[PDB]
């Protein structure tokens, strides 16, 4: 079962020359994770996940959303002081 | 001009190679910085103007080794 | 091993910030490089066991100029 309270913090920096990104990311393989990062809240990206690109939308509370491959998931969670 | 950042994140192999990789990718245009990230610090995240991301791909795997593109975002800057 | 580190260099960079950035990167214990201010004329370098003292030895006989504006535990 994914609990992100259990999930340690990516390992990530901050460009000083662009806004801080309000949200970290964990990406899962069959609830084993894969990897972790930043980004921004009330956005988008575009991530490799497993053998597909997806476009994953953020909201303001930092709930991602995408069209995921079967096994796969993107979850977000915002950052402490935001 | 008004136009984003571009952020870009690159997993590269290892050997004795995250340095070559470092390296060349911090080398080319644009680039304004170069962070190894990652669970297992084997990605390089990158953030500038006017990266050709494929091109960039191509030089990696020319002058170092594998390396596959896993994101190509903007900065939020509003 | 090391207690993080947090280094900003000051170049000159005059024809020279890729080559500068391409040495500070490819620098031993380097996690992040990154150009600081309006003009992007600092380099801020963050790792665990970089010697600043041949850094800036490095850079000087390959970039010309360099002078350390901060080294702080990060
Ligand atoms: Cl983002």
């Amino acid at each position: 079962a994914i609990d992100l309270s259990r999930e340690r913090d990516p390992n990530f920096f901050d460009n000083p020359g662009i806004p801080v990104p309000e949200c970290f990311w964990f990406m899962f393989k069959n609830n084993v994770r894969q990897d972790a990062g930043t980004c921004y809240s009330s956005w988008k990206m575009d991530m490799k996940v497993g053998p597909n690109w997806v476009h994953i939308k953020s909201d303001d509370n930092c709930n991602l959303s995408g069209d995921f491959p079967p096994g796969w998931i993107v979850l977000g969670k915002k950052r402490p002081g935001f | 001009g008004p136009g984003l950042k571009q952020k870009i994140v690159i997993k590269v192999a290892m050997e004795g190679c995250r340095s070559k990789a470092m390296a060349l990718v911090a080398s080319t245009g644009g680039v304004d910085s170069v962070a190894l990230v990652g669970d297992l610090r084997d990605k390089i995240e990158v953030v500038g103007y006017g990266i050709d991301p494929i091109k960039l791909i191509s030089a990696l795997r020319k002058k170092v080794g594998d390396a596959e593109l896993l994101q190509v975002s903007q900065a939020k800057e509003d």
